[PDB]
């Protein structure tokens, strides 16, 4: 059971964090051109980008467990 | 490509050569139509993080400069993009040979099309999902 619900979120987190790195690179780059001659407001989205830190490094933590979870997934179907 | 289509008949269909070549013009059609999608789109986003570059540099701070040190996803395009020509291979075939074919029958032959593209000097993702690839989130909400 453990698995089968983690190979939802599998493919659910690796398309919503993927959308989520292209949705914040957008929100990141928006205010930096807005805000560059004005006070560091990128730093009231750059808090969010430092919650980032875990969310970029959170692909490559599902990443890495995947290709431990694939090869046992594909063990699974044969019986 | 012939040597899928030779593989197709072969496996496939029953009745002994009366019908030939017809998805083989669609599929290299559709290779022709995906690769120039993709190209462009590959370049694209090599684009946005090529701006992304020059924008980062002209502002150098504390975390910043791992943002800088993102060459691991400038790195990574190389890697994306050696596999694309295959992989348009795979998503071509997909669209014209296999919508008519079983669950099972669409599989089997991605195996003989999988171990074709192993013996060519052509690069693919193992990992590949033929939803994932051509599928846009939005489509697939929408669907």
């Amino acid at each position: 059971a453990e698995m089968q619900r983690k190979r939802e979120d599998l493919i659910k987190l690796n398309t919503e964090y993927k959308l989520k790195l292209k949705n914040l690179e957008k929100r990141l780059l928006e205010e930096l051109n807005n805000s560059q001659g004005n006070m560091l407001e990128n730093d009231e989205l750059m808090v969010t980008l430092n919650n980032l830190k875990k969310e970029a490094m959170n692909i490559e933590k599902k990443l890495s467990e995947s290709e431990e979870f694939f090869p046992q997934f594909d063990n699974l179907v044969e019986e | 490509l012939i040597h899928f289509d030779r593989n197709f008949y072969q496996k496939m269909k029953v009745g002994v050569n009366p019908r030939s070549p017809g998805y083989f013009i669609d599929g290299l059609r559709a290779l022709v139509k995906l690769v120039t999608a993709k190209y462009q789109d590959l370049q694209e986003n090599q684009r946005f993080v090529n701006v992304g570059l020059e924008k980062l540099n002209e502002s150098v701070k504390s975390l910043t400069f791992e943002k800088e040190r993102w060459l691991n996803t400038t790195k990574q395009f190389s890697k994306t993009s050696q596999e694309l020509i295959g992989n348009c291979i795979i998503s071509s075939i997909y669209e014209t040979y296999f919508g008519h074919l079983n669950e099972r029958e669409r599989a089997d032959m991605l195996v003989i099309l999988k171990r074709l593209l192993g013996k060519f000097a052509v690069k693919y993702d193992v990992n590949y999902r033929f939803i994932d690839y051509l599928v846009t989130l939005d489509e697939k909400m929408k669907w």
